[PDB]
């Protein structure tokens, strides 16, 4: 999964995540020409029975969040990131780091986040403070002995005021942040 | 060299590859809108972060037009073909296939929907053809580039699924990873992207490619046909919408569960002002798992394809449900047993699924 975002000249935005699920998807390449296939069913749930339950012709439960934050009807703001269900705890981490913290976008993206959907699944990155985590852990939490990277948020600031446009990439992948002038 | 922040004054790109950034700075550079430009990402990404996304894969696009100021996702989400099944994951005990086998299987790979979806988008708000757009990683797939630790990673990582198809011939050179450093090239994918220039997404959903690839997946063991591919057309979704701090938030609706999980998890820790604890306080850590213990538990209970399963969004969202989930947080002892609430109660029908533990 990958997230990239693109603001021009005449005010069009574009948040787009893509994927092919798994990293190399199922590993299966059309022979003779070269496409990776994707394994998004495996997003469905394997027990049948639910809402996501596989059904012919039906879309897999995706967690993909591209998302546009507008202020005064003009966009100000793209945030969106890959990650799995994780996609859903990064974009909302760098909103509030962005928006109720007021940090500075970049720093937004860097705070270091964690992602825990149930009481047996529990990351962090790097940076939450040990003794933080010795904190939760002591009230019944799970964080374990060590840290991963959590998403990878690619993100633009559009400031109407001096008309001028921010880039960001997450320090998680080697990506690229290019202004465009003229 | 390349930044991971930049300003600029006439637009902006901002994608995981220097490549692939590079490619779309250079389309708005060169006159094009950022449709255009995101276009020419997706395929560039797909040569050059080839493990993340692809043709063979979907997505969702969203788009605010700059000139009838109106916001869409054209959604590209793969749909599972006519011959899948709500069984097709279990074994012949009723016991799910392990995810990590179930993962390399054909009953696992969707009807593709990227290429139809920046179809889409440049019909809509294109200003440079396919042909222009896809040119560029025409060549990056044909001529190569440098592979980077990373994706000499992911390649080491995944041999093991990679070694069991054709995908060997591209990443596992002879029988080795191809190391940071090599050059990878895509002779085949440049083949394919060569057709869809002059012949369009036909190229793609109908003819050889499209027996080929659906002839594949039935040897790897799906159901993929020729006309799941025929049958196949993106979905134009509305955003859902949110006020949040004076902003409003365009994100993403079903089939995904982001949009609205984003959203339940902001109304909710606004009755906690997370602010007016420090930035790496336990208390805000704190606030922010037991809120994401109640809302991933509410997305496991209701989320799926609309077109198919009742989500019922607006219960999910409305104040007085959002109290309740807010009510069951407390700042001082963990819930030990989060579990989904009732939309239902604040929101009209009832859902047409059960509730249904995964392993
Ligand atoms: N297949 C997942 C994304 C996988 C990932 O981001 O690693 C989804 O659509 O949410």
């Amino acid at each position: 999964t990958t997230h990239f975002t693109v603001a021009d000249r005449w005010g069009n935005v574009v948040s787009y995540t893509t994927t092919i699920e798994q990293l190399f998807g199922t590993g299966i390449m059309v022979p003779d020409y070269g496409v990776i296939l994707n394994n998004e069913l495996t997003d469905f749930d394997a027990i049948p029975g639910g809402a996501n339950e596989v059904q012919p012709n039906k879309r897999p439960l995706s967690s993909m969040t591209p998302t546009i934050l507008f202020k005064d009807d003009k966009p100000v703001l793209t945030v969106g990131s890959p990650g799995g269900a994780t996609i859903i705890s990064s974009v909302l981490q760098t909103i509030l780091y962005h928006i109720e913290y007021g940090m500075e976008l970049k720093a937004a993206v860097e705070e270091p986040r964690i992602y825990t959907n149930s009481m047996s699944s529990y990351r962090y990155e790097d940076g939450v403070p040990k003794d933080v985590l010795s904190k939760l852990n002591g009230m019944g939490h799970k964080f374990g002995t060590s840290p991963v990277d959590i998403g990878n948020v690619q993100s633009i600031s559009i400031d109407h005021e001096n008309g001028t446009f921010k880039g960001v990439a997450d320090s998680s992948r080697n990506g690229a942040a290019i202004g465009i002038n003229l | 060299e390349y930044k991971q922040v930049d300003v600029g004054k006439d637009g902006m790109v901002a994608t995981a590859h220097p490549l692939a950034s590079e490619i779309g700075a250079d389309v708005l550079k060169k006159g094009g809108n950022a449709i255009d430009a995101a276009v020419a990402i997706q395929f560039a990404l797909n040569v050059t972060e080839p493990m993340m996304s692809g043709i063979g894969g979907g997505g969702f696009m969203m788009v605010y037009d700059g000139k009838t100021k109106d916001t869409t996702i054209i959604d590209s989400r793969e749909r599972a073909p006519a011959g899948a099944t709500p069984d097709m994951f279990l074994d012949e005990n009723g016991k799910a296939i392990p995810f990590s086998e179930r993962v390399t299987k054909g009953t696992a790979v969707g009807v593709p929907g990227t290429l139809k979806g920046l179809e889409e988008a440049l019909d809509k708000w294109g200003t440079r053809s396919m042909k222009q757009l896809i040119t560029p990683s025409i060549k990056l797939a044909e001529k190569g580039f440098p592979i980077d630790s990373v994706l000499a990673e992911a390649i080491s990582d995944y041999q093991e699924k990679l070694s069991r198809t054709a995908a060997k011939d591209v990443f596992l050179p002879n029988g080795e990873p191809l190391k940071e450093g090599d050059t990878l090239i895509q002779k085949d994918l440049a083949k394919t992207f060569k057709l869809i220039r002059s012949k369009g997404t036909d190229a793609f959903y109908k003819g050889k490619f499209a027996k080929t690839l659906s002839d594949t997946v039935q040897d790897f063991g799906g159901s993929m046909t020729e006309k799941d591919l025929e049958n196949y057309d993106i979905t134009i979704d509305e955003p859902i919408w949110g006020d949040y701090q004076g902003y409003q938030i365009a994100t993403t609706p079903p089939p995904s569960s982001g949009g609205i999980f984003l959203l339940q998890m902001l109304k909710i820790l606004d009755h906690f002002n997370l602010s007016q604890y420090d930035v790496r306080s336990w208390e805000k850590y704190q606030l922010l798992a037991e809120t994401m213990h109640l809302s991933y538990a509410d997305r496991a209970s209701y989320a799926g394809d609309p077109e198919f399963v009742n989500v019922p969004l607006k219960g999910l969202l409305h104040p007085d449900y959002i109290k309740e989930r807010q009510q069951l947080i407390n700042l001082d002892q963990v819930n030990k047993k989060p579990k989904a609430g009732d939309p239902w109660k604040y929101q009209e029908g009832s859902a047409n699924y059960k509730q249904v533990e995964q392993p």
